[PDB]
RNA sequence: UCUGGGUCGGGGUUUCGUACGUAGCAGAGCAGCUCCCUCGCUGCGAUCUAUUGAAAGUCAGCCCUCGACACAAGGGUUUGU
RNA sequence: CGUUCAUAGCGACGUCGCUUUUUGAUCCUUCGAUGUCGGCUCUUCCUAUCAUUGUGAAGCAGAAUUCACCAAGCGUUGGAUUGUUCACCCACUAAUAGGGAACGUGAGCUGGGUUUAGACCGUCGUGAGACAGGUUAGUUUUACCCUACUGAUGAUGUGUUGUUGCCAUGGUAAUCCUGCUCAGUACGAGAGGAACCGCAGGUUCAGACAUUUGGUGUAUGUGCUUGGCUGAGGAGCCAAUGGGGCGAAGCUACCAUCUGUGGGAUUAUGACUGAACGCCUCUAAGUCAGAAUCCCGCCCAGGCGGAACGAUACGGCAGCGCCGC
RNA sequence: GAAUGGAUGAACGAGAUUCCCACUGUCCCUACCUACUAUCCAGCGAAACCACAGCCAAGGGAACGGGCUUGGCGGAAUCAG
RNA sequence: CCUCUGGCAUGUUGGAACAAUGUAGGUAAGGGAAGUCGGCAAGCCGGAUCCGUAACUUCGGGAUAAGGAUUGGCUCUAAGG
RNA sequence: UGGCCAUGGAAGUCGGAAUCCGCUAAGGAGUGUGUAACAACUCACCUGCCGAAUCAACUAGCCCUGAAAAUGGAUGGCGCU
RNA sequence: AGGGCGAAGCCAGAGGAAACUCUGGUGGAGGUCCGUAGCGGUCCUGACGUGCAAAUCGGUCGUCCGACCUGGGUAUAGGGG
């Protein structure tokens, strides 16, 4: 129902955010963010909470030379929130996920950042600590 | 409005100022500024350093 | 050739000449449309930017993620200390236009205002309005008087007020005090007139202008930045770094064949001090300015129902490169334009405002006080006095 | 002459992080002398504690002073229905 | 052809056109030189409309859709390979439409490619040498003139001066998307599966701003530290800003924050009354609804265009304003 | 395609490519700072270039006009770009 | 890089400002070559001591391969004539 | 009158050779709709009302559709019914 | 300049029945490596481009005991060197 707010979005298209969940990938190469129209010369962002789609380029082999969606779930970029906190968080990091937001994965290693707990909630339920 | 307290320093935050810091142990800090979250990071022992309510607790300044 | 990869162009042609305003004093382009039926009041008002701050609020708009939220908000000071109405000048509707018709000024005149009249007041024998005010004294005067008011009865359709700032009660240099013709929306001009008649020398307060969580529009001139290359004043593309006669340009001016250039061009020129109508800023608090009834009430200003302390709105070390707001001041949400000690007019807005976000209802919460000359992290001294302790300098 | 604006000073604010000096039974050890006492005394000795959130800067485009000091109708060129 | 049915969508055999974003013809212009490809950057136009608004069509149940109309307001992206144009692939998207401006744009760049001289290879040549065959190395000049544009002083007028104002004319701006709700509802055998009004936000664009987060930092602010130098201490300096922590103010970032509006005429279209044509017809006279259009509004600038009001040279020589003659 | 030398090849190369790690303002996306300029002033003081000149649309025209035709129009003297 | 001896007056001028463009230096959040014909440019690396050192090889090399750790100040000890 | 060819179904009706008589006031061995095929529907001859012209096929005048380009624009301009 | 690598020869010790082999030294080879002066002149396609300069400047670079650099003297002269 309630919607997102902006947040400063600190994943440009080649980052390798650290796969955060238990696939066996340790990183992932976004590719793209899902959702961007765009502007000539602008490369394309992904905060947290944000849709990506992500190579995998190191990990295991089954996950390696295709590609996943994905979902950022810490960033070390210091959005703000309403509440005026800024808040950073150490590791740029994102889950391997389905289309339809579902983890492909079954937990995930370290705290998400609520702004994607609240609107990723399959995210949220295997997340341990949040924000 | 719930001020919190500079996980280095000791002062405390109002609502606008400061920053918050989520390390991958799974805990945060709170930084009233970047002076001290810059010692935070550089990892000085707050005790060690005066200006800092732990220092001024451990040398008895005051009462 | 087509230009390969479309992209928008850079800047807004509606706003150029993109030139150093002739006007400090933001001028009131239009005024609200005066339906005849509601009663007479003022228009527009005349501020000055003192500071920013915070101030922290429950946000009540249902279906946001916000909802019943403690969301913090920047916030403009906008120091308004009264007016003072000084004239009042009649106007009438032709086919041409909308002409100036007959301007009555009042009896005293300060020299707060007089000061305006001249280049060099020093050098003057300051000798205004010394033969008009002769007129508000004997039989032949007040009687044209009165039939210059009866002819702007007969003739008249817009009346606007003339007002002139306190410049006296400020923390500014200047003592040169700023008039304005502000517009009198209300009833049939028979009835504006004889309520500007009966203001004439009187104070005019902020409040008796705006009220609380109201849309007004902030008018003003901007921040000036003098020469400006085009990559700063259009936002144009910085060229690499490998560009032989330089990089913060543009590189095609424009084709060959219509050969000329374009006004459309991007060119560098000057940036800043130009006029400018921000609309929409919400008053958050209209506040009280210090008084006396015993001892001061410097309270009234920065304290809230939920914080009751001592504050004022002056920061630690009050508003930087400005003063102490000493008197009433206006709160608007967010940044407006131009410096600080800019001199502002405020506008009711042009505009039937009903939107769940123009009509929302603010309570603040906690007004920041804590110094901005500076990292500040105490929010008053007497607070500072107690964490501290003593210090040597006692 | 709303006596004013200015310089200096004083507060406030704020930046940095605790000055010099002095004292110390603090100080890894070392030495000189002896009362060869090794807590003897006296010296060298990074650093430490205390004095000391000290010192220092803070409009030059921060805020208040109404404390000290002078200085403030002065000059030149103009223009007429 | 389309089960059936020439024309929803198509369309053979024939035929009539437009277009100059293809390539040819041609050689009128330029050989006392008009800088020869592409990319970057920037502006503007066109429509032969990909999307977006409003609509007619279907072989349109819904969803998805192709066909057509008004229409160019607003958009039309990120990459891998290639000097490329072109091409292709991945990804996102609402869509990844097509062009023009001396095949826009070298005193704007770049110079990778063509296209001197150095060299290699292949094929051809007895040979010097040749090759829209491959390769590698190879100088990218000048603006202070005039205009144009950008901003900057001014100009004639109004007796002089100041004021607060009006407004002729120019410019002009907002954009599209998601989510929730409607709703697993209409529609449909089911599979699937809408929409209007609301509500919450976001894209791109525009205009600001610095409370806050970040950036800068020679306040050369305050520590810390190298080598040297004032006999040492203290206090300092030098090393083209010695170096480095932290850093006020000030600039400043979708890297922080705020704001972005209302009408009118109508177009396509669908309608009314209604003849022409004893009926019927949106039309012939008459009337209605109607839009990312257009014109204005708001918004920016303000005319060899005006306005009301103020004060109008005590003087040491003054000089003027009215009035009447 | 074999001393018009063929195939090879450690070491070496301001030689020609391709990828990876690191690193970065190359870029997303630009920003702030310093010095010397440019700027204004005193003094000093060149050059190239120059038919006349210098606002446009369209027309025709040696088939892309500053000048011609028809329209739009036109306001001293200048400054930085 | 700083200093004495000796030598100079900043390289054919001065002053006031601190705009745009530059020339020469620097710094940058998050990302890290997405830029571009091409990592061009800048950045990383750098000294020493102690470990540790691959493929390949003409057995000589490769080799500072790579990859690691340490480094200051102070007060002592031992070892070298 | 499931007329005949065509069976894959065409008793008027995908198509084609046929193609007349009766009743007749008069209805084609059938214009279509649609059917597996019928059915059902729909398309002359005649009336009832109303009250003088009505209707078809060609043809040529003006006007209109056909009729899309990139700086803003040209029956020469203003304009003109 | 100053460093690096450490070739032959030489010493000792250990093994070997012999052949000879290992280990530690010493020794200081080389159109050897780094790197100054010197000589040069890669890239920035940087500065400059009516220049400081009719080819210069800055950083970055190649080489730096050898087919090394370099003064003076002397030889070769135009279809000739
Ligand atoms: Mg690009
Ligand atoms: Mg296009
Ligand atoms: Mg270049
Ligand atoms: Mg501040
Ligand atoms: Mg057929
Ligand atoms: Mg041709
Ligand atoms: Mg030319
Ligand atoms: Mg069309
Ligand atoms: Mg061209
Ligand atoms: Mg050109
Ligand atoms: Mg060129
Ligand atoms: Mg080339
Ligand atoms: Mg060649
Ligand atoms: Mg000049
Ligand atoms: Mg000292
Ligand atoms: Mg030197
Ligand atoms: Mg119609
Ligand atoms: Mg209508
Ligand atoms: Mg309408
Ligand atoms: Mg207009
Ligand atoms: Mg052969
Ligand atoms: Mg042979
Ligand atoms: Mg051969
Ligand atoms: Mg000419
Ligand atoms: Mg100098
Ligand atoms: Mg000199
Ligand atoms: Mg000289
Ligand atoms: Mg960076
Ligand atoms: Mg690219
Ligand atoms: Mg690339
Ligand atoms: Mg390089
Ligand atoms: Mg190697
Ligand atoms: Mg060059
Ligand atoms: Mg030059
Ligand atoms: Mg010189």
């Amino acid at each position: 129902s309630g919607a997102k707010f902006r947040i400063s979005l600190g994943l440009p298209v080649g980052a390798v955010i650290n796969c955060a969940d238990n696939t066996g990938a340790k990183n992932l190469y976004i590719i793209s963010v899902k959702g961007i129209k765009g502007r000539l010369n602008r490369l394309p962002a992904a905060g947290v909470g944000d849709m990506v789609m992500a190579t995998v380029k190191k990990g295991k082999p089954e996950l390696r030379k295709k590609v996943h969606p994905a979902v950022v779930i810490r960033q070390r970029k210091s959005y703000r929130r309403k509440d005026g906190v800024f808040l950073y968080f150490e590791d740029n990091a994102g889950v391997i996920v389905n289309n339809k937001g579902e983890m492909k994965g079954s937990a995930i290693t370290g705290p998400v950042a609520k702004e994607c707990a609240d609107l990723w909630p399959r995210i949220a339920s295997n997340a341990g600590s949040i924000a | 409005m719930k001020v919190e307290l500079c996980s280095f320093s000791g002062y405390k935050i109002y609502p606008g100022h400061g920053r918050r810091y989520a390390r991958t142990d799974g805990k945060v800090f709170q930084f009233l500024n970047a002076k001290c979250e810059s010692a935070f990071l550089s990892k000085r022992n707050p005790r060690q350093i005066n200006w800092t309510v732990l220092y001024r607790r451990k040398h008895k300044k005051g009462q | 050739s087509h230009r390969k990869f479309s992209a928008p162009r850079h800047g807004s042609l509606g706003f150029l000449p993109r030139k150093r305003s002739s006007r400090h004093r933001g001028k009131v382009k239009s005024f609200p449309k005066d339906d005849p039926s509601k009663p007479v009041h003022l228009t527009a008002f005349l501020g000055y930017k003192a500071g920013m701050t915070h101030i922290v609020r429950e946000v009540d708009r249902p279906g946001s993620k916000v909802n019943k939220k403690e969301v913090v908000e920047a916030v403009t000071i906008v120091e308004t200390p009264p007016m003072v109405v000084v004239g009042i000048v009649g106007y009438v509707e032709t086919p041409r236009g909308l002409r100036t018709f007959k301007t009555v000024f009042a009896e005293h005149i300060s020299d707060e205002c007089k000061r305006r009249f001249y280049k060099n007041w020093h050098k003057s024998k300051k000798k205004a309005f010394t033969k008009y005010c002769k007129k508000w004294q004997d039989d032949a005067g007040k009687r044209q008087l009165d039939k210059d008011f009866s002819s702007m009865k007969k003739y008249c359709q817009v009346i606007r007020v003339l007002a002139h700032t306190q410049m006296r009660l400020l923390p500014l240099r200047q003592k040169k005090a700023h008039l304005m013709e502000i517009q009198v929306n209300g009833g049939t001009v028979a009835e504006k007139l004889d309520w500007a008649r009966e203001r004439l020398e009187q104070q005019v307060p902020v409040s008796q202008v705006f009220g609380q969580d109201e849309m007004i529009d902030v008018i003003g001139v901007t921040k000036g930045k003098g020469y400006k290359g085009v990559t700063s004043r259009w936002h144009t593309k910085k060229l690499p770094r490998k560009t032989h006669r330089g990089l913060r340009k543009v590189a095609c001016i424009g084709a060959w064949h219509p050969a000329r250039v374009a006004f459309s061009v991007a060119r560098a020129g000057q940036k800043g001090y130009h006029h400018r109508t921000e609309i929409n800023k919400k008053i958050y608090k209209i506040g009280q300015g210090y008084l006396i009834k015993d001892g001061k009430l410097i309270k009234n200003n920065a304290s809230t129902d939920y914080d009751l302390s001592d504050k004022s709105i002056n920061p630690l070390g009050g508003f930087v490169h400005y003063g102490e707001v000493t008197n009433d001041f206006v709160m608007l949400k967010g940044c407006v334009v131009g410096t600080k000690k800019r001199v502002l007019t405020l506008r009711k807005s042009l505009l039937v405002q009903t939107k769940r976000r123009a009509l929302e209802k603010i309570d603040l919460k906690f007004i920041d006080t804590t110094s901005k000359f500076g990292h500040g992290r105490f929010q008053t001294v007497e607070e500072k006095k107690a964490f501290m302790g003593p210090l040597k300098k006692d």
